[PDB]
Order: structure tokens, then C-alpha cells, then sequence
């Protein structure tokens, strides 16, 4: 496939369901959120799908011509606040907060991120704010699993791989298909139908595996997904998306990035290898080869994201704070190359040729692992 | 140190441990607040089990996630 050919078919489209004239937006700095938020609101979906023509009066450094890239940009920064009670944040990814309740109109809010996410794709501006793998698998309506929850909990999806590998039956290990729900005390909530009288056994271990996967995923946050869908839908119809893929709709959202070759093998680190291993110089020659189109998708294969921080690749965060880029020596040459989006740690095996390497890598970031 | 023991239903269990503690001493001490043989639990760190004996220092820290299964 190409994303230069899916991305110029995605903007014919929007150029189809475009309005004419334009609306006035009006905004500022300080109350940039609040008034972004009464502004888009304010306004129809049809008013919304017209030429953006915003403004931040007494702003030096802006002009009453257009500024909906500068608007675009900075309130995706303020999107991410934690004071709104929305989202929960890294300091210096965006996970729906499941105490947004806090904040008495957060489904209103959540249906102005809808329509601010799915004006952003449709007016072709980028934004400076990405969800999760499994939350653009939301947005196109994609089947989420087990593979999804490792970069949002790596010790719930560790435990989860070891009842899929290892033998439950033998163990004799008491599962059953219900989990626990909360407000007053606590009370069972099954996975199927009268899933709490039925014992995980190993012909339903990987159905059982899904649906904890599934509700652990968006256990909740279910309320605000729905609203940010309604907000999100009555702009961009999801349907419009559904040939492009998780990686894929990040770049179209957050737009394209030239990767710096140096910080990346400056600020690297090596797992059971060295700077001067063989399958580690090959893997610098592959990602010099490589277009910046497929550095991106080897990037966001290995850390989860094609964006990265202003600092660089010594600031790169991961899920237990700040864990650099890593490529680790784990299986032979006959395994596929897996990753660790949680720890930015790439499990390279040990090659014995570089067109092997270049075969297997740009084959595992194309068709993903599976 | 601070710990929490989880299982796959989503309840948690907050147990002071100190890291040279075992697992038999730790399925021990969540008898204290669970109220389950430690015969019957089966805890895991990481993607492997946690075999009865063993330190906790050996596996490895402050505020980690250990998942128990019951038997």
C-alpha cells in the first residue's frame, strides 16, 4: 500500500462535504480552552465544516488573516491539562480520565474534543496531541485485544500471556468469566452471559483472554467515549477513515516529522548487545536507507507514537517514566522482530544478513505482529 | 516497601513488605487480609511464576504490581 495515495483519496472526499463562505472564531491565550469550547460550540456541525477563519484579538505575532494552525496547535497542548479533569497526563499521550465525573459537564467537554479531533482531520490541520494505539483503533472502528493492552498495562497483559502460554487445566487455576464493578461496595459484572458460573477452561482461555482485554481497556471510561464519538461523527463521519490503520491516522492527525538519525543512535540504549554488534550496525544502515515515511512507522512499531518530545530521544517517556529507546537480543534468526511500546524496547533477533534484516523489519512495521 | 498484590477479576490488596521477604512469606501475609490458603494462591511477577522460597529482591521494587491467581 501507500499513505501518500490513501491520505490525497481521504482529502477529495472532505474537499465533497465542504460548505461554502466561512464562521468567526474568536479566542485568547489565557482562556484559550473555555473559549474554544463556548466558540465550536456555539456553532452547527454544517457552520463548522466552512472555512475556519479564526482569530486571537490583541495577540502580537498573529494577524486577522487565518491563525487556525496556531489555534489548532495550542489548544491541543491545553487539551491535555489535567485541570479540566478529562485527560490524564505525562509531564512535559492522551488517556481518558475515568474520574472526569469531577468536572459536572464533562460530557460536554468530551463532545467539544469530538468535534475539535474531527475538525482537525477534515480542515487538514495538524494538531501537537496523540491518543492511544488502541483509542485510534476506536476511531476506526477496529476489534481491540490483548495486543492493545501492553501499552496501556504491561503487568495485567504479562499476567494474561502467561494463563494464554501456560496450561490452566494443570494447574487446576479457578477464572471465571466475571470481574468486579463499583459506587457503593462491589458488586460482580459478567463478561458473557451468565459468565460467572462458567470456569475458564482452555477451549475458552483466548475467548476469556479477549474479554478482559476488551472491558480492562475501557472499564471506565465508556460514557465519555461515547460522548466524544457523538461530538466526533456529527463532523467527520468514522466511515470516511475506515481505510486507513491506527499508525496510520496518527500521521494523518498529527502530521509528518523529519526524525533526527543522530539523536536517535546518540541517545539509544542496548539490551544484551553492543553499539558495535553486527545486528545493531545493520539496523542503523536500514534505518538510514529507509525513507522518513517508513522511519516513522518503525518508530511508532518500536515506542507506540511517531511524535516525540521537543528535547528529543534522551526525554523519551515510556509507562514507567522516562526509559530510552532499547533494542534487545531475544530469540534466532528463524523469529519475526517483536516490540515493547510500554518500555521503547525493540526484541531484535540475532540476523545472519542485513537483506534478512531489511526483509523481516520492513515486513513486521508493514503487516504488524499478529 | 509499598506493593500492591492484583488479580484478573480488578481487585487489589495493599501489603507492607520489606525485599528480603519470600513469596511463602508473602501468600503468608495476604492470608492476613484476603483470607486464602497460601497453598491455593499462585503469584507472578512479570510474565513469569513466583516459585515459594525465593527472595523478592531476586525478581526485583517500591509501589510494583503482583498478580495473584487462586487455585
Amino acid at each position: 500500500r501507500d499513505f501518500k495515495a490513501k491520505v490525497q483519496y481521504f482529502r477529495f472526499w472532505c474537499q465533497q462535504l465542504a460548505m461554502p463562505q466561512h464562521i468567526k472564531i474568536t479566542v485568547t491565550r489565557k482562556t484559550l480552552f473555555e473559549d474554544s469550547f463556548q466558540q465550536i460550540m456555539s456553532f452547527s456541525p454544517q457552520d463548522l465544516r466552512r472555512r475556519l477563519w479564526v482569530i486571537f484579538p490583541g495577540e502580537e505575532g498573529l494577524d486577522y488573516g487565518g491563525v487556525a494552525r496556531e489555534w489548532f496547535f495550542l489548544l491541543s497542548h491545553e487539551v491535555s491539562n489535567p485541570m479540566y479533569c478529562l485527560f490524564e497526563y505525562a509531564g512535559k499521550c492522551l488517556q481518558i480520565n475515568p474520574a472526569s465525573y469531577i468536572n459536572p459537564d464533562h460530557l460536554k467537554y468530551f463532545r467539544f474534543i469530538g468535534r475539535f479531533i474531527a475538525m482537525a482531520l477534515f480542515h487538514g490541520k495538524f494538531i501537537d496531541t496523540g491518543f492511544s494505539l488502541p483509542f485510534y483503533k476506536r476511531i476506526l472502528n477496529k476489534p481491540v485485544g490483548l495486543k492493545d493492552l501492553e501499552s496501556i498495562d504491561p503487568e495485567f497483559y504479562n499476567s494474561l500471556i502467561w494463563v494464554k502460554e501456560n496450561n490452566i487445566e494443570e494447574c487446576d487455576l479457578e477464572m471465571y468469566f466475571s470481574v468486579d464493578k463499583e459506587l457503593g461496595e462491589i458488586k460482580s459484572h459478567d463478561l458473557k452471559p451468565n459468565g460467572g458460573n462458567i470456569l475458564v477452561t482452555e477451549e475458552n482461555k483466548e475467548e476469556y483472554i479477549r474479554m478482559v482485554a476488551e472491558w480492562r481497556l475501557s472499564r471506565g471510561v465508556e460514557e465519555q467515549t461515547q460522548a466524544f464519538f457523538e461530538g466526533f461523527n456529527e463532523i467527520l463521519p468514522q466511515q470516511y477513515l475506515q481505510y486507513f490503520d491506527a499508525k496510520e491516522l496518527e500521521v494523518l492527525l498529527c502530521g509528518m516529522q523529519e526524525i533526527d538519525l543522530n539523536d536517535w543512535q546518540r541517545h539509544a540504549i542496548y539490551r544484551r548487545y553492543a553499539r558495535t554488534s553486527k545486528q545493531i550496525m545493520w539496523f542503523w544502515q536500514f534505518v538510514k536507507e529507509i525513507d522518513n515515511e517508513k522511519r516513522m512507522r518503525l518508530l511508532q512499531f518500536v515506542t507506540g507514537t511517531c511524535r516525540l518530545p521537543v528535547g528529543g530521544f534522551a526525554d523519551l517517556m515510556g509507562s514507567n517514566g522516562p526509559q530510552k529507546f532499547c533494542i534487545e537480543k531475544v530469540g534466532k534468526e528463524n523469529w519475526l522482530p517483536r516490540s515493547h511500546t510500554c518500555f521503547n524496547r525493540l526484541d531484535l533477533p540475532p540476523y545472519k544478513s542485513y537483506e534478512q534484516l531489511k526483509e523481516k523489519l520492513l515486513f513486521a512495521i508493514e503487516e504488524t505482529e499478529g | 516497601m509499598h506493593i500492591l498484590v492484583k488479580t484478573l477479576r480488578g481487585k487489589t490488596i495493599t501489603l507492607e513488605v520489606e525485599p528480603s521477604d519470600t513469596i511463602e512469606n508473602v501468600k503468608a501475609k495476604i492470608q492476613d487480609k484476603e483470607g486464602i490458603p497460601p497453598d491455593q494462591q499462585r503469584l507472578l511477577f512479570g510474565g513469569n511464576k513466583l516459585e515459594d522460597g525465593r527472595t523478592l529482591s531476586d525478581y526485583n521494587q517500591k509501589e510494583s504490581n503482583l498478580y495473584l491467581l487462586l487455585r
